[PDB]
Order: structure tokens, then C-alpha cells, then sequence
């Protein structure tokens, strides 16, 4: 009598500690290949912002106008999307990126800023709704009449709920000294803000720009993170752009860039630009950025695991 | 693939099987109990790598406006350093699981061959190619009792002892 | 004749690269969870900040005259400590924090900074010794009598050490632009700051905020670190506070945060804010944040490591 | 747990040990020289482990007052990279140093059994379940120097042979 | 008949799972500790900058004449270089020098910046060629003649090419208020630059320095990088270095800092500033640090792998 | 290291070889088929552990001016922490690879001598310490016989069982 094992005809190679080439009876892939080219979000709170880019859901450009009390566990920036209407930018605008992606949505409260000797409606046609308007989420404090100076003003807010409120202000830099006069009268123009973690004041700067939608005037954006009962002032005398409403963070989310489409269907929690990576592998060779809840990247596109036998055929 | 010069292609129905050849007839039928050890020591291989990660992780970059040229250089520099590590280990842990794999499934044969020596005691004698001589014409009753662990290791002996 | 192994009634389930609960006749746990709630600090010169923020050793704040040139292998900061009597804060705090926590200790030196044409002894009610003090390592520069101008001014200090010295210097914020020109005069202020290293100059900005202490002036702190033989100067006509004394590193030391009690009795080198791992094991699931020497952090709670052979009882 | 379908949960004395049976009474006597190699290895094993490391680590974040929240990411982000490779070394190598332990236990076991079979040349016959037949009554003293490896393999060879 | 194996007198000491000090009949070197005190550059374009600054051959000072349009696979950074004639630094020095390094190389052109209205031929003896000179790719704006005024100016350089542009500018700090008049008149000054990712103003600041070679100004050099199509805009003053020519990345190349000679005779992927690492081991023990294609670095400064089997002699 | 108390410092041809003692003479000869096994594996190791990375790492640091302290700080912390993860790589390979060669030389000595004991079946006997017992004086030809694998295990058998 003869005992033995099986074999077959046609096995798979494997790689082990002594050889490169071992033909074994079964192996299975380690590394993940496949990618679904769609971001699956079945079962999430999904907010997709298209044309409104993240930052501006706290400023409100009119592409924003309908994120301003979003509410997600899911956040996908696009490509299109703007955070300005009249040209400007943030200062740490990355690390605020990085704090609404996880913020699980905002909530917005009035501060409650009024305002006694200086005008409050500045608007303009880039952002356009109606006719010409301005940040919804902001006020552009001018002076009173045909030029005139703007008064040392003082303000001050208090954050009266639990949870840290983002503070965001701007300074208004003209195309040049003349509209800066203009708008708020001449001479050197000041900005300070303080907290109890924060002290920065800041100063315009008048100049030409190259020209973004037909406008040469930037626009500086300023956040600061208020904590609990701690209050926060502004001393300012001209080309400043007021908050009107604070924000608040909802809970937890997260946050991807990405250029497919939402699908409904599926579900998943690897993402990345190009989809979604649904595996149960340990590893995936798709995208080293990937976010989320992934199987490591490595650069091996494939890693075959014996699952049988060496393979000894006749 | 020590003294089993080859393998058996014709045994479809298990990993590891008897091939009997008496004056009866001819026998090829899988041992459903060593197969089963191996079949199940591969699958617990396969639940402790096949692993779901409860770790998220988050955007540190940006893709559509690069972040700051130091903090990206120094992010790319870990995250490169990172995908190294990972990938050493995934190469090592792939090798070392099939190294073990294999001399796993050798292990098993071979612990095989020597019960199914120890059931025949004197009354059979090793060839040398993993096969073993009786000498005593056995019937497939005593083929049926060999497989499954019943066969007389003294009610046959004398008689093969003489041969 | 028969050999055998032992067995025991009761043996402990491990792990395995096969299997998951095999059970094995003695096995010891290699993740350390047993955490001593003290700073083990047996034989190591020792600092308790307490009160004393880090960075007022190098300031001198009124709870910081006792750390003006502390010595230590080890710095515990807690959190009721404040390195500022009058409200401002540190401009790259947490570097040079970071820096001090390993610094050994400081040793203060006189600069030798002589006056002519202005005040020196500027004093407040939040720095409160005696009466009404201020930083015991800088000077509060201002103008003569009854408000009145501040000269343009030069200052040089050249490091005669071999190490690199800590040079910190003070803008004041006042207010008011009337409280900046009575104490320091009217016109447009400058501090220009130059070394090998460093080229940096700074502007006040006077305006109100909230009032911390009672005050809303805020004192914005600087620092370089000049190389042997190199040469430092400040040209400065206003809100200027002047370093008095400089700081030079002792040698070699590590910094935590605690808020637990110190002990002499036990010996560790691995700090959390907890307390003080002290373990062989080679993993911890303590504090992923633990510094010293530690066990490195995992997220599992246990891994049982074999140290007796399977175990198969009757 | 081969061919010895269970342990002696009896055995308090050693790892491995001998349980005779003749006729002149019991015996259950451990063997130091495979349990000591077998603790050796083990030792050896908690002598690598157990590990103290001369690498300081200092403090990059700061719990009383938060960082910058950019640089706070990066540094959470690489933290949480480390701390997954470090959990992912941890679990392999609890695994495989448990699965190299059990294998070990299990070979030094087998290892002195075909040593004990060696020394009965002729004189004994393997039963099957890890037990020796031996054909001739060896009392205590023979069973003492069969503990010893001092039993002459030819001095009671005969008489065996015959039975 | 007996059958064994072999065995030596003397044999080498290994370490394994179990034991510390097993001897085993041969054994291999895992961790690199050989050293080549060489810069192996064997077939690769090799510049050393010697005594230019890497960032120099972006602006031009007398030492760079010579690396203005250089091109490279490898970049060696030396101790002597300088990156200035006239003192000064980059603001992100750090981070254009590891753009400057792994961009194999710069291409400049003629933005074509003309001007009426001011002076063009500033020069400074701290920048020799045939007498006093300047930086060759930059040129120092100042006034007409005795003092007299600087005209808010206005100009825009547009990025045809279709890859990103390297735009180099300073502002110039003098060593007095007095001084900054007679060059560019009185009043504040303001320097504006925008573009599509950038948006920041800068102000002088005139005040005395250390002398860094006999001179007490400092001149600031800042940069952004342009995309194709994309406009900057400069709105000056006065205090401005006006950029002459911009540069753009050749391709790719990778940047060490080293003190040793070039040798083109052994080839080499793994550097530092010792020597070169050339190796097959898998690990390294000579430098942490070191950059390009490397065995990855160890503590441990030996681990013996065994090439043979266990020896036991008699 | 088994029942094979020592090695052979003689044997300079092999890894492994044959030392019989007959009446005709003496004999020592290296086996070519396991040692160059064995020798294949080792250097099959060899060449899965000496190995070229593609991934090339740029600097991030700066040891002529010294970057910003936090950042450096931040850079020096994740090196450190890169290093600490490389060098526990690294010993532990060491060992592991160290352990598997040890057991992978002694696997073939073994399997190489239960080879030569199934091709004696009964014409021989184990003696206890590696070697064999020949109930017949086996000339030389039948040594190279028993060294290439063609001695025949029938055609000695009843003269060797009668002794
Ligand atoms: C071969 O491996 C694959 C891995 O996915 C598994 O699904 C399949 O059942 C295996 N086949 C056998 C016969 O074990
Ligand atoms: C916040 O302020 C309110 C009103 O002053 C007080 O009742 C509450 O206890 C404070 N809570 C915290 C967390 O500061
Ligand atoms: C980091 O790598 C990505 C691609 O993985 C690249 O797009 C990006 O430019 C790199 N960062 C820097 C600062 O070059
Ligand atoms: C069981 O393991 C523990 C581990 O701490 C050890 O101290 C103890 O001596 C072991 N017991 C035996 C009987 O080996
Ligand atoms: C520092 O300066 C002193 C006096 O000028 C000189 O003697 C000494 O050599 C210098 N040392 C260094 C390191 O610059
Ligand atoms: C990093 O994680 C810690 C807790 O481990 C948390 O307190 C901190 O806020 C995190 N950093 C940021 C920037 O959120
Ligand atoms: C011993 O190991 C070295 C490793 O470099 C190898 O070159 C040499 O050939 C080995 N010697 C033998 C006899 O295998
Ligand atoms: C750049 O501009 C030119 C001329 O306006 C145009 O032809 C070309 O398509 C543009 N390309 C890109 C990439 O913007
Ligand atoms: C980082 O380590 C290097 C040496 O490896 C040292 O020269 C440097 O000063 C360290 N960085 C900081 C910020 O101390």
C-alpha cells in the first residue's frame, strides 16, 4: 500500500524566505487591485460641495449659500469648487481645511455686532445673486458718505456655548491708496485682535493686483478658535470686513478630494480621488494617499499567499 | 517531496489519499482527517491575514492646492518612509507564511506515513519510496480497516513473519 | 515502557499564526498596562515648574524668580503654570520650549545694557512683588518725563561663549495709539533685530483687547539664538522691552508634562502625564504620547506570549 | 499531541517523564536533561523579548496648550502611522514566537522518543501510541538504565528476539 | 557505516530566537559599516557649487557668475557657499533649497521689465567683479538723482512657458531712515505681489545691523512660483530689488551636502556628507541621514547572518 | 546536533558525507545532493536579503544652517522613530533567519539518514548514535552502492537475517 498527496497540472508560483518560483497547488493575492471608480457612501451623511469650496461654507459665497449649516459624516471637495467670490484667500487655510473635514458639519450663531457712525452694506458684482451682493456670512463695514473717516472701533465677543466657536474677520486691500482713502479714509489703517490664546494685529496693503473675475482688490480672511467663555475683541479703524455669525463644529466626520460620482450602493471606508478601495486584503498598491479606513499601501503590485500544498506533478 | 518522487493528479477528491493494490482490485480514496487539518490550519492563516483595520486616517495633504513646500517634502518624506516599511513587511510576511505553509503541509504527510507505520508493526516493511510492502496478501476489508485505524497489528503478524 | 509530557487542568489561550485560543500550559503578557501614578524621579535632579511657566524661567514673571537658573536632568511642567505676569505670549513658543525642556538648566548673564535720554523702570500691578514690579530679566523702556519722544536707539551684544545664547526681547501693545505716544511719543515705531543667523524687524500695534488681569495691553515676546562670537543688535525708537540678561543652555536634561506627585522612591524613564511606566515588557498600551525611554505603544490591550508547550489534558 | 492522545496532568516533577509498568510496580519519573533544554529555549526566548531600549523620545506635542493645528496633524498622523506598525509588529511576532514555541515543545518530545527507540534495537516493538512493548520483563534496575541511556542494546537481545 | 556533517575549529558566533552566541560554520555581514570618503559621481552630471550658494544661482552674486543656467543630476552643496554678496536672506530658504535640488537644473529668461522715471544701476562694493557691482539677475531700483521721490509703480510678468516660474525679488532694509530717503524718498513704502496662489505685501524697515562685510543694510529676497498663464504683479514704492530674469526647473535631479571630493571613477546612489555608501547589504550603520538609494539605518553596528550550518567540533 | 555527538573537522569536501569501516579499508565522501541543497537554499536566502531598493529618499534637513526648530524637532522625532522601527526589523530577521538555517541543516542531516535507513531494510540495524549496523561485511562496491542509491536491499537480505 502507497500513501501520498495530491497534485495538479497547472499550479501558481509563490515566493518564499529560500526561492522565487515555487509552484504551490492554491495561492491567493494579498494586494489589492481592483478600485471602484465611485465614491461609495451608502449609509453615510454625504455632502458634496461641487462649485462651493469648504472654506467658503463659513464665509458664504453665493456657490456656498446652501452649506452654511451643513451637516455630514461624509465631506468631498471637487475640483470646481471656490471659497471666494471676490478674489481673496486664508491665512492657515489648510489646517482650517483640515479642521471642517472632521468637523461633522457647522452650526451658525449671530455674534450680534451693531453699528453706530459707519456704513454696513458693501457689496459687489462678483458675487453675484440678485443683483450685486457680498459674503452671506459677512459684513463690508465702509464709511458713512462720500469718503469720511472710520472711527476707532472696538467690538467684542463671547463665546457663551461649551464647544470652541471659529472666528473669521477679513482685511480689505484695495487696488490702491486712493480707494483705500475712499472707502475708509487716509491714514494708516489697523486691526487688532485679541484672546486669551490669540494676539495678532494686522495692517492693509493697498495695490494693484492682476485682475481675477474683473478685480484687482484682494481680500485677506483671518479665523481664529474662540474656547468656552473666553472672548475675543476687535480694535479696528477701516478695511475690515466684520463677521456677522460665528460657527460651531456638529461632531466628527471625514473629509476627501475626489472627482467621481457619489453612489448610494455601495459602501465603503477606504477612499481616495479616484474611488473607493472595497477589500478585505491587508495591503493595496491603488493609492498611497488613500483615507480612511485602508489596507496599507506598498509598492508591490502583487503579493501571492500559498493557500495549498507544494505543487509535484508526474 | 521527500521519498514521493511525485504527486498524484488523478486524487480530485482530497489532499491526502491511499492507493492500494492487492490481488482484489485497484483503490484510491482521500484520508479525510489529516486533508481537514491542513484545509483548516491554512484557513486560520488566512482569518488572522485577511484583517479589517479600525484606524482612519485623514487628509494631511491636498491635491488640488499644494499645501506649503517644507510641510509637503517633510509629509512625502514620512509618508514614502512609511510605504517602505510597509512593504518590507508585507514582502517578508508573504515569504515567511509560505515557507511555513509548505513545510506545514510536508509536516503533515510525513506524520501520516509514520502512524500508518506504526499501525503495521512486523507485519509490513518500508520500501523506501514512501510506499510499504505487506507480506500477506491483505483483502479490502483489511485495506477499509488500514484507512480507518482498525487493523489487527498481532491477528496477522505470524503469518507475515514467516514471509 | 511509555514517555509523555505533561498537562495541566487550567492553562492559559494564546495565539498563534494558525489559530486563535490554542491553549498552552504557561504563557506572560508582553503588553504593559500597570501604570505608577508619580514621576518616579530616584536619582535625577529635578525641577517641578509648578506655578513657573517654562518659558517665564528666561522672562522672570513673579513666580518664576525662584527658576531664573534652575539646573535639571528633569523638567516637569504643570498646567496652573504661566510664563507672563502681564498678558502677552511667546512668538514660537512651543520651539522654544522644546528647546529649554532638554536644555539641562540656563545660566542668566548681564548684557551690560547702559541708557542715557530715556526711563528704565517701567512697572505694573500684575507683576506684583514688593508693590508693582515687572520681568526680572527684562526692562520696560520709556520715554523721559511727561510723555515726551524716544531717540532712535542702537544696542549691540556680542555672545564672548562658546554656546549659543538665548537672547528674548519685548514689543508692547498698548490700548490706545494716545497710551503708546505717553509712553513711548507719537510717529510711526520700528525694532530691527540683526545677527548671522537672524534679519527681522518688528512693529507695535497698539488697540484693545480683552482684559486679561485687568489690563488690556498685551507684551509680545521674541527670541534668537546667537552663535559664539556673533554679534546682535536692536534698533529700536519705542515699545521696546529690553533683555537685561541672557540665557545660556546647561547641558542635558528631558521635559514632561505631569500633573501627578514627584517620588524619590521609585526610578523610571518613561514619562506620561499619568504617571511613570515602569516595565521590561516590550510593548505598552498606556500613552501612545509616553517620552523617555519606553516600551513602545500598541493598540492592543494584550498579547499573550507561550512559555510552556501546548497543553492537552485527559 | 501526536501519537500521545493526552498529557499527564500527574506529571509535577518535569516537562517530559517515563511511566513505567512491569512487574514489579509503577513509576513516574521526570527527565531533566530534554524539560532543562526545552526551559532553556523558552528562557532564551524571554531573555530576547524581554528588552529595555536606550532610544530617548521627547516631547513634540503639548497638552496644556495645543500646537498649531497643521503641524499638530503631521505629528497626530505620523504617531498613529507608527503606532499601527508597531501594533502590526507586536501581534506577528506574539504569533510566531508562540507558533515556534508549541512546534518546538512538540519536536523536543518526538526527538526523545526515537532516542528511547533507538536504544530498544530488537529488544522492543513500537505499540502505536507513543508506548514501547518490550518482550522480555525488564525490572526496575533495567528500567533505571533505561532512563540513563545506559541499557545494553545486545545483553538482553536474545531472549527478546525469541518472544 | 556512519553519516554526519561537517564542522570547523573555529567558527562564528550568531544570534538567534532562542540563544545569544550560537557558533555556526560561516556567516555574512548584514550591516554596512565600509565608508568611500568620496563623492561617487561615475556617470552623472555633477555640479559643485563650491563657493556659490545653491540659492545664489537664482539671484547672482559674484561667486554664482558662473551657475546661473547650470544643469545636474546631482547638486553638491558645499560649507563654503554663499548664497549673498550684499547681506541678506530668503524667507523659505529651506524650501526653495530642496526645490532648487531636485530640479535638475535652471533655465532663465528675460521678464522684460522696462522702466522710466527712476534709476536701474544700483551697485555696492560688497559685490566685486571689475569694480562695484551687483546681483547679476537682479536689479536695484532707486531714485533719479539727489534723493528726490519714487513713483507708486506698477509691473506684470506673464508665465508663456508651461511650466511653473521661479520669480526671485528683495526688499531692501537700510541701515537708517535717512538713508532709505536719500535711496527712495520719504514715507511709508509698500511692495504688493499677487498672483493666482499668492497674495502678500511687504514694508521696509530700515535700522542699523551687525556689519556683515563693512555693511550694516540687509536686503530680503523672497520668491513664489508661477503656473503657465498665470500673471504676478508687482505695485512698489520704492526699497525694491526688481527681478531681471526668471527661472525655470530644467527636470530632475537630487542634492547632498557633503565635504569630501568628487570621484568620477566609482558609481554611487547613496550619499552623505562623508562619502558615498556603496553597498548590497540591506542595512547601514554610517550615517542616518544619508539621502538617495540607501540600506536603510540601523543602530545595531553588526548583525551576523549565518551562511552555514550549526557547528560542532569534537 | 542529535545522536551525531559531534561533526567531522576532516571532512573538507562537503557539508555532508559518508565514513564507512569495512574489512577492505577506509572511506570518507561527501554526499553532492544534499549538501548543494542546503547550499542552494543558503544562497537562495542570500539573495532574497541582499537587495537594492528603487526608492530613492532626498533631504529634508540641513547641516549647514540648521531649519527651523520645531520642524526639526518634528523631523527628528519621525527619523528616530523610522530608525527604531528598521533596527527592530533588523534584528529580528537576523534571528529568525539564523534559527530557520540552524533547523534547516539539521532537517536535511536527518531526512538524508532516515534516506540511507529505508534503503537497509532489514540487512541493517540502528545502532543509536547516527550510525548502522551491517550483519554482512559490505565490500566497497557495495559501499559506492549504498552512497549513489542503487544497493539492492533484497539481494543481501537473507544472509544478513540470519546474522
Ligand atoms: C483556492 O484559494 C481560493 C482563495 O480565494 C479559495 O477561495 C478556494 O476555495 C481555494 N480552493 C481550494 C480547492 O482550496
Ligand atoms: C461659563 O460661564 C458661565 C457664566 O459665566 C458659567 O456659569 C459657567 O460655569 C462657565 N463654564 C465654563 C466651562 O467656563
Ligand atoms: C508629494 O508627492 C505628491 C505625489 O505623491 C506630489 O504631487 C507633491 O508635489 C509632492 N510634494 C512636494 C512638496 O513636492
Ligand atoms: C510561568 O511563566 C511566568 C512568567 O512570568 C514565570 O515567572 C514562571 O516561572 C513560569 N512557570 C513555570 C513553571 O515555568
Ligand atoms: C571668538 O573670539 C575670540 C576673540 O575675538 C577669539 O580669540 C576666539 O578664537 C573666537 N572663537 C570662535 C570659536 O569664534
Ligand atoms: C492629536 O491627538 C491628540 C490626542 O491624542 C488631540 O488631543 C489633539 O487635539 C490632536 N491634534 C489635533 C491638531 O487635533
Ligand atoms: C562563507 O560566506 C561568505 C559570505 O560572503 C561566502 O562568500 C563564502 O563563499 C562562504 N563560504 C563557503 C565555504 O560557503
Ligand atoms: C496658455 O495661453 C495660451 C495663449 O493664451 C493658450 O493658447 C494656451 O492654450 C494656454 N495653455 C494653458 C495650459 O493654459
Ligand atoms: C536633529 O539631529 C541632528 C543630529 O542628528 C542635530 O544636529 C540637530 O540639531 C537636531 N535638530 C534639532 C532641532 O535639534
Amino acid at each position: 500500500i502507497c500513501l501520498g498527496h495530491h497534485a495538479v497540472s497547472n499550479g501558481t508560483k509563490v515566493n518564499t524566505l529560500t526561492e522565487r518560483g515555487v509552484e504551490v497547488v492554491n495561492a491567493t493575492e494579498t494586494v489589492e487591485r481592483t478600485n471602484i471608480p465611485r465614491i461609495c457612501s451608502k449609509g453615510k451623511r454625504t455632502v458634496d460641495l461641487g462649485q462651493c469650496g469648504l472654506l467658503g461654507t463659513i464665509t458664504g459665497p453665493p456657490q456656498c449659500d446652501q452649506f452654511l449649516e451643513f451637516s455630514a459624516d461624509l465631506i468631498i471637495e471637487r475640483r470646481e469648487g471656490s471659497d471666494v467670490c471676490y478674489p481673496g484667500k486664508f491665512v492657515n487655510e489648510e489646517a482650517l481645511r483640515q479642521i471642517l473635514r472632521e468637523s461633522g458639519g457647522i452650526d451658525k450663531e449671530a455674534m450680534g455686532f451693531t453699528y453706530s457712525g459707519i456704513r454696513t452694506n458693501g457689496a459687489t458684482s462678483a458675487c453675484r445673486r440678485s443683483g450685486s451682493s457680498f459674503y452671506a456670512e459677512m459684513k463690508w463695514l465702509l464709511s458713512n458718505t462720500d469718503n469720511a473717516a472710520f472711527p476707532q472701533m472696538t467690538k467684542s465677543y463671547k463665546n457663551t456655548r461649551k464647544s470652541p466657536a471659529l472666528i473669521v474677520w477679513g482685511i480689505h486691500h484695495s487696488g490702491s491708496t486712493a480707494e483705500q482713502t475712499k472707502l475708509y479714509g487716509s491714514g494708516n489703517k489697523l486691526v487688532t485682535v485679541g484672546s486669551s490664546n490669540y494676539q495678532q494685529s494686522f495692517v492693509p496693503s493697498p495695490g494693484a493686483r492682476p485682475q481675477v473675475n474683473g478685480l484687482s482688490g484682494r481680500i485677506d480672511f483671518h479665523w481664529l478658535m474662540l474656547n468656552p467663555n473666553d472672548t475675543v475683541t476687535f480694535s479696528f479703524n477701516g478695511a475690515f470686513i466684520a463677521p456677522d455669525r460665528a460657527s460651531f463644529l456638529r461632531g466628527k466626520s471625514m473629509g476627501i478630494q475626489s472627482g467621481v460620482q457619489v453612489d448610494a450602493n455601495c459602501e465603503g471606508d477606504c477612499y481616495h480621488s479616484g474611488g473607493t478601495i472595497i477589500s478585505n486584503l491587508p495591503f493595496q498598491n491603488i493609492d498611497s494617499r488613500a483615507v480612511g479606513k485602508c489596507p496599507r499601501y506598498v509598492k508591490q503590485r502583487s503579493l501571492l499567499l500559498a493557500t495549498g500544498m507544494k505543487n509535484v506533478p508526474e | 517531496a521527500g521519498f514521493i518522487e511525485n504527486g498524484w493528479e488523478g486524487l480530485i477528491d482530497g489532499w491526502y489519499g491511499f492507493r492500494h493494490q492487492n490481488a482484489q482490485g485497484e483503490g484510491t480514496a482521500a484520508d479525510y482527517k489529516s486533508t481537514q487539518s491542513a484545509i483548516d490550519q491554512i484557513t486560520g492563516k488566512l482569518n488572522r491575514l485577511i484583517e479589517k483595520t479600525n484606524q482612519q486616517f485623514e487628509l494631511i495633504d491636498n491635491e488640488f492646492n499644494e499645501v506649503e513646500k517644507q510641510i509637503g517634502n517633510v509629509i512625502n518624506w514620512t509618508r514614502d518612509s512609511i510605504t517602505e516599511v510597509w512593504s518590507y513587511n508585507a514582502e517578508l510576511l508573504v515569504a515567511m507564511e509560505n515557507q511555513h505553509t509548505i513545510d506545514l503541509a510536508d509536516s503533515e504527510m510525513d506524520k501520516l506515513y509514520e502512524r500508518v507505520k506504526r499501525q503495521l508493526r512486523e507485519n509490513a516493511e518500508e520500501d523506501g519510496t514512501g510506499c510499504f510492502e505487506i507480506f500477506h496478501k491483505c483483502d479490502d476489508d483489511c485495506m477499509a480497516s488500514i484507512r480507518n485505524n482498525t487493523y489487527d497489528h498481532s491477528k496477522y503478524r505470524e503469518e507475515a513473519m514467516q514471509n
